[PDB]
Parts: C-alpha cells; sequence; structure tokens
C-alpha cells in the first residue's frame, strides 16, 4: 500500500486526520496540511508554515523535532503516523544532535536517564564535556592539522609519469617524476602555467602530504607495482576550510565481611529439586577466601533465605576491586541456574551499604563447569521485568560512610617498609615456594627485572591489605614498560585500577597506525572493566577524537555489539560521547547506517523470494526494490564503512546480484567516474567476528613481514561487523574461486589473464602469496581449506575466504596442494630452483612470526573477552605457542617446520 | 586400599553416551536461540510500549491545550451569534478524544502480548534448567569413559571412530 493516514496536532488544539504518501517529504506534507487546515477552525490564529517544526515519537520512543524537512516520511519512520507542530525557537542544535545520536547508536538516550544511576550521569557529564571541548578545540586549528585529523596518511611500512590537474578544470597536466620526490616538490612542478595546497587521489578521500617520498604512499605504491599512471587533483587551502566547516579509614574495621541473603525472585526450576545460592569473593581470577553456601530451600518462584553469610576475610583486607560473586543452583537432596557479580566498592571508592537487588544472568553449561563465574560482567541484567533476581543486603559497617584509602595513604604504608641465583632461573626462563621467593625479592624485581612486573602482580597476596599497599607503592615508581608488556597488563588477571592506569600510560606512545592493529582487542578488553569511567575508555576516546579513521572503526566495533545486553549500556555511553566530539563524522555514519538498514530489508526480501522462485526472476525483483527513490538514494553516495577514504558513489543496479550461500549474501556494485568500480558484499545471517579477527591477524603478519623486507603479495581485504549477525566484506575484483576457475586449468587461466612475459610475474605473485597464506593458515590452525574457499586474482595473487573455523577447531598439519606446487614450479614435474625459493619464503615468513610470538599470544589472550566459540581458554592460546614453537630454540623450531614442510610435500601426491 | 567390563563393551557405551550428549547439546542450543531471540522481542515490546506512552502523553497535552485555548476564545463566538463555529470546535475535539481510545486500545493489545511473551520466556528458561543437569551428566560420563579407555591403552584412532 502507498498511502498512510497521518494524525496532525495543530498548536491551537485542533486535530486533522488525512492520508499522505509514504514517499512524501515533510516540506510537502506541511503544504498539504496547511491547505486542509484553512478549512478547519481557529486557522486565522496560526502563524505561517515556516514558524513551526513537525514533531513525532521516533522508533526508539523519543520525541524528535523534525528540522530537516527534505526527509521522506518513510525515512523519518515514526512510531505511529502522528505529527505535532511546535515552535522552531529553542536551542535546537542540542535537540538535533540528541535525536540523531539515539537513532545512530541504536539505544535511545532517555534509557540512560531512566536508570536513575549517578555513575551513568557523571560519565555522561564528564565524557561529553571532554569530547565537546576537543571538537571545539579541533575547529580553531589550521587546515593542515584539520587535514591530518580528517584524512590521515595511508602509508606503506626509478621514475614514472603522473596525471595532475586542479579542481574545476577539464585540462590535465602529465609529466615524469621520481619515486623519492617528496609531495611538495611535485606541487612546485605542477605550478607550471605551493604550500597553500595539497594533492588528492581523485575519486577518493586520500591525500598526499608531509615529508615522505611518493613510494611510501599506498596509492603510488599500488600504481607502481601494477605499472600504471596515478591520477591526482590539486586543491587549495581555502577549499579545505569549506570541508572543515560544513571521614573514617577502612583499615580500622577488623570485623569479618558478611552479607544478608534475603530473597530470590522470578526463579524457574524443577519443583522436586531444592535451591542453593553459592557465593564467594574474588580479585580478578583468584579467590580472596573460601566459598560459602546457603541452606537447601525448596524450589518455588520466590524463595526466601534470610541468612547471614560470613566470609573468612576482614573488611579492612578487601582490595579496591573486590568482587562478590553469586551462583544459584538447583540440587537433588547439579544444575547451575543463574549467576550475578557485584563490586563491593562503588565508582566514588565508597564501600557500598544497604539492600541491593542483583538481576541475575543465566548460566551456560561450559566445558570447565566452575562453581561461580568471576570473569562475567558486573552490569545487572537489562531485562529487569522478566529476569531472575537476588535480593541481598550489605550491612552497615559504621555511622559514617567509609571509602577505600587515597594514594597518599597507600604510599604511606610503602614509607614504613646469593639470593638472586634462584630468582633469575624463575623469571629468566609459578608454584608455592617460588611465589614467596619473588615476593621477598620484590624490590630486586623492580630494579633488575622490570619486565617481570606481571609475574609479580600475581604473587602479591591481594586478600591481605598490607601486601596490597606494598605492591602499589612499587608500582607508582615502576619504570615505563614497552607496548608488548603493557598489552599483557590489560588482561583480566590484573583487575586493579593502578595496574590498568600503568598499562594505558605505556600505551600512549602508540602511533595511530600501530594502534589501529590492536583496536579490536582494546575494544573487547572494556568487557572486563568494572566501572563506566575508566582510563581505557578515555584513552580510546582521546585517540578517536584526534584521528577520524580510528574514530570511524571505534564507532563500528562498539555499534556492532549494541544488541548484546551485557555491553549495550557501556558501549552506548561511549558512542554518545564519540558522536558529540565528532558531529562532523556523525553525518557520514548516519548515511551508512541507513544504507545498511535498506540492505537488511533488501536481503530479507531475497531470502524469502529465493526459497519460492528461481534466481533470474529474484535478481530482477531485487532490482525493482532498488529503483525506489528511498532505496536508491539511501544506497547511493556514501563513504564506504570498510574504508571511509573509499567513495561508494552510484549504485549499479544491473551488476547488483546475490550469491548462493545459505544466508544468501548481496553483491552490491558501485561506479565513480572521478576515480574505478568498487563493490561490497552485505552478509546478514552469520557471525562475522571470527572472520575479522583472522583477517586482522593475517594483515598483522603482512605488516610484520613487510617491515623485515618481505612482501608476500597478500590481499588484506576489508571485513566489518556492523550489527547483529550483520556485516560487510570488501569485494576484490578480477578474482574468482579456484573451484570456478577449474570449471591444468589454473595455469591456463593465468596464461589467458597474463599473456606473454606477464605470466612470469603472475607465477611469482602466486608463489609469494601461496607462501604467506600457507604459513598463516598453519600458524592460526585454519583447516577445511578447499578450492571453494580459496581465490586467485588475475594478477596471480592467491588469497583465502570464509574462515569458519580456526585454532584446530586436533592439530591442523601444514598443507601443500599439488595443484599449487605445479603452478609454483611453472608447470614442470621437477623445478628445484623455483621450489627451493618457495620453501625459503615459507621458512622466512614462519621465522618472522616466531620473533613476534608474544604479541600474537597477548592479542589472542585479550580476545577471550569476545567469547567466540573457538577462543575461550588457555588451550586455544596454547595452540599458537605450539604452532610457533615458542618453547623451542630458533633452529629447533625451524627443523620441525622443515619436517612439517617435507611431509606435507609427500602428502600432496595422495 | 584405593576405593573409587571389556574394551569393546565400554567403547560401545562411549559411542552411545557421546550421541546422547550431542542430541542434548543440539536441544539446549535450540532453546538458547529461543531464549536470546525472545529476550530481544521482549525488549522491543518494552520500548514500543514506551512509544505508546509518549504518544498518548502528546495527545493528552493536546487535550489540555484544546481546553485552555478554547476557553479564552469560545465566549466570542457565543455572544457574536456563531453557534455553528462553537459546534465545529467541539466536534473536532470529540474527534480527538475518539482517536485516543484507539491508541489506548492498541497499547492494551501490546501489553497483552508482552504478558504472554514474558510467560514464554520464563517457560523456555525453565525447560533449559531441566536440560542442564542431563547435559552436564552426559558430558561427564562421556569424559569418564574416554579416561577409562585411554588408561587401558586404546589407540587414538579407535576412540575417534567411536566419537561420532
Ligand atoms: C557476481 C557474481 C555473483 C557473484 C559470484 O557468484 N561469485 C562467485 C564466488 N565469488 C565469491 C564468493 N565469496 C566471496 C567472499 N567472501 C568472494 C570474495 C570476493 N572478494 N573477496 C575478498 C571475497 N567471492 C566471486 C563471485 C564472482
Amino acid at each position: 500500500n502507498q498511502s498512510v493516514v497521518v494524525d496532525f496536532l495543530l498548536p491551537t488544539g485542533v486535530y486533522l486526520n488525512f492520508p499522505v504518501s509514504r514517499n512524501a517529504n515533510l516540506s510537502t506534507i506541511k503544504q498539504l496540511l496547511w491547505h486542509r487546515a484553512q478549512y478547519e477552525p481557529l486557522f486565522h490564529m496560526l502563524s505561517g508554515p515556516e514558524a513551526y517544526v513537525f514533531t513525532c515519537i521516533n522508533q526508539t520512543a523519543e520525541q524528535q523535532e523534525l528540522e530537516d524537512e527534505q526527509r521522506r516520511l518513510c525515512d523519518v519512520q515514526p512510531f505511529l503516523p502522528v505529527l505535532r507542530l511546535v515552535a522552531r525557537e529553542g536551542d535546537r542544535v542540542k535537540k538535533l544532535i540528541n535525536s540523531q545520536i539515539s537513532l545512530l547508536i541504536g539505544k535511545g538516550l532517555h534509557e540512560f536517564d531512566s536508570l536513575c544511576d549517578p555513575e551513568v550521569n557523571d560519565f555522561r557529564a564528564k565524557m561529553c564535556q571532554f569530547c565537546e571541548e576537543a571538537a571545539a578545540r579541533r575547529q580553531q586549528l589550521g587546515w593542515e592539522a584539520w587535514l591530518q585529523y580528517s584524512f590521515p596518511l595511508q602509508l606503506e611500512p626509478r621514475a614514472l609519469l603522473v596525471n595532475v590537474k586542479f579542481e574545476g578544470s577539464e585540462e590535465s597536466f602529465t609529466f615524469q617524476v621520481s619515486t623519492k620526490d617528496v609531495p611538495l616538490a611535485l606541487m612546485a612542478c605542477a605550478l607550471r602555467k605551493p604550500e597553500d595546497y595539497t594533492l588528492q587521489v581523485n575519486g577518493r578521500h586520500e591525500y598526499l602530504y608531509g615529508s615522505y617520498p611518493l613510494c611510501q604512499f599506498q596509492y603510488i605504491c599500488s600504481c607502481l607495482h601494477s605499472g600504471l599512471t596515478p591520477h591526482l587533483t590539486m586543491v587549495h587551502s581555502s577549499s579545505i576550510l569549506a570541508m572543515r566547516d560544513e571521614s573514617v579509614s577502612l583499615w580500622s574495621l577488623e570485623q569479618p565481611f558478611r552479607i544478608e541473603l534475603i530473597q530470590g525472585s522470578k526463579v524457574n526450576a524443577d519443583e522436586r529439586m531444592k535451591l542453593v545460592v553459592q557465593a564467594g569473593l574474588f580479585h580478578g581470577n583468584e579467590m580472596l577466601c573460601k566459598t560459602v553456601s546457603s541452606s537447601e530451600v525448596s524450589v518455588c518462584s520466590e524463595p526466601v533465605w534470610k541468612q547471614r553469610l560470613e566470609f573468612d576475610i576482614n573488611i579492612c583486607d578487601l582490595p579496591r576491586m573486590a568482587r562478590l560473586c553469586f551462583a544459584l543452583y538447583a540440587v537433588i537432596e547439579d544444575c547451575p541456574i543463574a549467576w550475578a557479580n557485584l563490586m563491593l566498592f562503588d565508582y566514588k571508592d565508597q564501600l557500598k551499604t544497604g539492600e541491593r537487588c542483583l538481576y541475575m544472568w543465566p548460566s551456560v553449561p561450559d566445558e570447565k563447569g566452575e562453581l561461580l563465574n568471576p570473569t562475567g560482567t558486573v552490569r545487572s541484567n537489562p531485562n529487569t521485568d522478566s529476569a531472575a533476581a537476588l535480593l541481598i543486603c550489605l550491612p552497615e559497617v559504621a555511622p559514617h560512610p567509609v571509602y577505600y584509602p587515597a594514594l597518599e595513604k597507600i604510599l604511606e604504608l610503602g614509607r614504613h617498609s646469593e639470593e638472586q641465583l634462584q630468582l633469575r632461573e624463575i623469571l629468566e626462563r609459578l608454584y608455592e615456594h617460588e611465589k614467596d621467593l619473588v615476593w621477598k625479592l620484590r624490590h630486586e624485581v623492580q630494579e633488575h627485572f622490570p619486565e617481570a612486573l606481571a609475574r609479580l602482580l600475581l604473587v602479591t597476596k591481594w586478600n591481605k591489605h598490607e601486601d596490597v599497599a606494598q605492591m602499589l607503592y612499587l608500582l607508582c615508581s615502576w619504570p615505563e614498560l614497552p607496548v608488548l608488556s603493557a598489552l599483557e597488563l590489560l588482561d583480566f588477571s590484573f583487575p586493579d585500577c593502578h595496574v590498568g592506569s600503568f598499562a594505558i600510560k605505556s600505551l600512549r606512545k602508540l602511533t595511530d597506525d600501530e594502534l589501529f592493529q590492536y583496536l579490536l582487542q582494546l575494544v573487547q578488553v572494556l568487557k572486563y572493566e568494572s566501572y563506566l569511567d575508566c582510563e581505557l575508555t578515555k584513552f580510546l576516546l582521546d585517540r578517536a577524537l584526534a584521528n577520524r579513521k580510528i574514530g570511524h572503526f571505534l564507532f563500528w566495533h562498539l555499534r556492532s555489539e549494541m544488541h548484546v545486553p551485557s555491553v549495550a549500556l557501556r558501549f552506548g555511553l561511549i558512542l554518545e560521547a564519540y558522536c558529540r566530539g565528532s558531529t562532523h563524522h556523525m553525518k557520514v555514519l548516519m548515511k551508512q547506517g541507513e544504507a545498511l538498514s535498506k540492505l537488511k530489508a533488501l536481503n530479507d526480501f531475497v531470502k524469502l523470494s529465493s526459497q519460492k522462485t528461481p534466481k533470474p526472476q529474484t535478481k530482477e525483483l531485487m532490482h525493482l526494490c532498488m529503483r525506489q527513490e528511498a532505496y536508491l538514494e539511501a544506497l547511493s553516495h556514501l563513504q564506504s564503512p570498510l574504508d571511509p577514504s573509499t567513495l561508494l558513489a552510484e549504485v549499479c543496479v544491473e551488476q547488483c546480484t546475490f550469491m548462493d550461500s545459505k544466508m544468501k549474501p548481496l553483491w552490491i556494485m558501485y561506479s565513480n567516474e572521478e576515480a574505478g568500480s568498487v563493490g561490497i558484499i552485505f552478509k546478514n545471517g552469520d557471525d562475522l567476528r571470527q572472520d575479522m579477527l583472522t583477517l586482522q591477524m593475517i594483515q598483522l603478519m603482512d605488516v610484520l613481514w613487510k617491515q623485515e623486507g618481505l612482501d608476500l603479495r597478500m590481499t588484506p581485504y576489508g571485513c566489518l561487523p556492523t550489527g547483529d549477525r550483520t556485516g560487510l566484506i570488501e569485494v576484490v575484483l578480477r578474482s574468482d574461486t579456484i573451484a570456478n576457475i577449474q570449471l591444468d586449468a589454473l595455469l591456463n587461466w593465468l596464461k589467458s589473464k597474463n599473456p606473454g612475459e606477464a605470466l612470469d610475474r603472475a607465477i611469482e605473485e602466486f608463489t609469494l602469496s601461496c607462501a604467506g597464506y600457507c604459513v598463516a593458515t598453519y600458524v592460526l590452525g585454519i583447516g577445511d581449506r578447499h578450492s571453494d574457499n580459496i581465490m586467485i586474482r588475475e594478477s596471480g595473487q592467491l588469497f583465502h575466504i570464509d574462515f569458519g573455523h580456526f585454532l584446530g577447531n586436533e592439530r591442523v598439519p601444514f598443507i601443500l596442494t599439488y595443484d599449487f606446487v605445479h603452478v609454483i614450479q611453472q608447470g614442470k614435474t621437477n623445478n628445484s630452483e623455483k621450489f627451493e625459493r618457495f620453501r625459503g619464503y615459507c621458512e622466512r615468513a614462519y621465522t618472522i612470526l616466531r620473533r613476534h610470538g608474544l604479541l600474537f599470544l597477548h592479542l589472542f589472550a585479550l580476545m577471550r573477552a569476545a567469547g567466540l566459540p573457538e577462543l575461550s581458554c588457555s588451550k586455544d592460546i596454547q595452540y599458537l605457542k605450539d604452532s610457533l614453537a615458542l618453547g623451542k630454540t630458533e633452529e629447533e623450531a625451524l627443523k620441525h617446520f622443515r619436517v612439517k614442510f617435507n611431509e606435507a610435500l609427500r602428502e600432496s601426491w595422495k | 586400599q584405593q576405593d573409587q567390563d571389556n574394551i569393546e563393551a565400554v567403547g560401545k557405551k562411549l559411542h552411545e553416551y557421546n550421541t546422547q550428549f550431542q542430541e542434548k547439546s543440539r536441544e539446549y542450543d535450540r532453546l538458547y536461540e529461543d531464549y536470546t531471540r525472545t529476550s530481544q522481542e521482549i525488549q522491543m515490546k518494552r520500548t514500543a510500549i514506551e512509544a505508546f506512552n509518549e504518544t498518548i502523553k502528546i495527545f493528552e497535552e493536546q487535550c489540555q491545550t484544546q481546553e485552555r485555548y478554547s476557553k479564552e476564545y469560545i465566549e466570542k463566538f457565543k455572544r457574536e451569534g456563531n453557534e455553528t463555529e462553537i459546534q465545529r470546535i467541539m466536534h473536532n475535539y470529540e474527534k480527538l478524544k475518539s482517536r485516543i481510545s484507539e491508541i489506548v486500545d492498541s497499547r492494551r493489545r501490546l501489553e497483552e502480548d508482552l504478558k504472554k511473551q514474558a510467560a514464554e520466556y520464563r517457560e523456555i528458561d525453565k525447560r533449559m534448567n531441566s536440560i542442564k543437569p542431563d547435559l552436564i551428566q552426559l558430558r561427564k560420563t562421556r569424559d569418564q569413559y574416554l579416561m577409562w579407555l585411554t588408561q587401558k591403552g586404546v589407540r587414538q584412532k579407535k576412540l575417534n571412530e567411536w566419537l561420532g
């Protein structure tokens, strides 16, 4: 159906109800309204149309002043078709952004207010002021610095021609220049008919500037290796400005910690069984004391216990990050029902008192099968209406409220307070005796073994406050550790705020490029955080506000988990903050979000139709939907989510199609005549997070290899989770799967796509890439590699897709495919000279990844936060240790790789 | 001092218990989809009801406005003869009031469905909690029989063919 009846509430109290078209923009609807209103009472008292703004209840239940009246009613997408007229005046810049944030992040901002939580309110106040301030500061600065913010350099870790021109001009100047020419030198040569200019790769938001040769830029590096002439535009400093605009101490409470277990609520269990609340205190993973249990009360919905639960720890001993943990069980005279964790101190360092209602999370029966879940989040279950709950009460310790001591008083306990031979063996390579031996010589560990900080934090006895003060004292004067060490300190094992702060302190030296390689791991680590305001969140926000690309990918990493109850709140408040400091970038992300929403609607139609009717008819019926104004315009002209410097201009509906997978991915083709025919895959139905990690890691290996002078011709293509079982993959053109090329044939295919002397290049491309993706898939433990999920490029390059399983999920052998060896050896039975060079590439590659082994171990260890099926424990991590042989010498490891290699060559024949 | 069947017979049971496990695992995972799905559907109803409240709030602000605005005005149409312009205003207001009744009725209907879906949620969660003890016991039995045959010295290839 085309038209919908809209209710119109006029400001005189008058009510009009008439039909309008879904496609009609608000500007038009106001005209129709005014035309009907003239024949209704009290019309003479209204002002003119432009005195008023439409108002509706949007999809997230918030009121929205509809200021942009060029938007279609179907895109505005109100809850009920009800439009109210109110006055334009009022500070509607604040109003506009608050509305636009609510739709952008998923969760509506009123849901933060509704919680009646100070922690939330103070986070929202402090972080939004911080972000708004940095954006105001950004605006005053120069065009050069703004260009650094908006379009940061894309660099790579002899002479050819270059096509130069200026903006708004048909003519273009071609001329010869060298590789080592800095960009400014080229602009001087272009001034032929300098520092008030910058070059742009036309058809793209990628610019060339700073003291770096042309070869270091990716666009040039891309064009040189291909053997092509670059195309550029000169742009004035004035033109970038057009872009730029539009009172009692805790240590005297020696009385054992206890709590009152009052009630359970909304419990769902088998009535024959009986309920037990098990409980325990924790610091990180380690227990602070023995776990106590309630009496076996019989199963009902609303069980009542009313028991004190005395723990074997004094209130003075409780560390800052003390974590009371509950598990509800159903017993026969064992089923874990639910669990919930609670921090004993609040965000203001105050020891919590009084009643507390923990809405519990359901237990998932896992392989470890522990009693309690001390790793799980502190956040209450969002489903307060239906979820089970535990009513408990933390007792009144004193008439005054009591805080955990300040750093001045922590350091004051530090101010009060032959052997080395045993310690070196332990650190320079822990059990009962050894843990004490480290603790005695804790001062020597700071002095001669600063890298051993992490080991030392674990030997610290966090359930006695004397120990805790001494460790913190050392920590405050602990020398700055390298990034690699700091990554380990973000892991859940180290829950204390002073450790967190030290880790972040050491990460501030990260360049934006390097920080991009770890951004995903850093996002997941936020799930381990206790409080909303934390050092990591401010760090991530700092870097997002200073760099638009980092800001972009921060947004999507957080946005794509807004469906997950456990993180919705924490991630929402950060996204709100980011947006307020990036109002300029909000507008870009709005457009992507809507494009994404059309694709979801579009895919769902294809899913349904393909079940019934055949492919060619479904292909044309897809196109019909895409031709619609709202669809075509929303999918057209937007910066790619996969890389915002890429520009998705004109959607080519004829080339647009879908693929034959179970979830039926959409294949969307674009065109930009300024550039040169980009495309994307919209996957909706499966989880893509595991594919991204795998690609991020292969990309990291490529970077790691390239630094040591080894380019293995990889294809590090984009992959981006955008939402609930939803994401994008960057299309790589002039490439098909080996299965399709095969329907002998590979070498024929390369012959046809690389005629004459170009075939020798294409084999070298194939050899180099086959090496990297052989080592990569071995190291990461990616089995199930067949011609349906491996792809060749016309250039010669091999690459891998649909990384479903990894880390052995039994040990995956190193794998050489006969078909690839045949191509490596140039179609011969025996070409030892070529095949030896190929063996050397694998061995070199594999050698370099061992050199950076701990980096992989640390990055993976933090991904255990994400809770992927195939990365949940030490066994998954251990796989990488054994694949990289990190417990061997460099030569021992390399001899086992050769034995793996040689037996994979033997296995290839059969 | 330490108080705590043929190999083929224990291997036959290892095949069985692993099957019974994998069935029960697939069952629990089906319920956990329903749990997670229904959790999402309930949150959507819990904010759709908020959108009904915020709409019904706006219609009632309109009614307040209709009375305050017309009270100070309508006396002029009475003294200046226009009984017809009075009657226009009132019919237009009864037309507003009549519309609120539809919106309230549709909010009632949603509130009814979310009452039903909250009962479904709790039932799904209940059925998961009577599958958990079966599942965990089948896990631990399966693992006991593996430990037994490994100690007895059964070849890794033989254990693999029993496991599925
Ligand atoms: C136009 C025609 C309908 C489409 C079709 O059926 N095709 C055959 C399979 N194919 C695929 C399949 N999966 C992926 C992934 N994931 C990619 C892919 C492309 N680039 N990248 C980085 C992955 N390519 C190539 C394509 C031509």
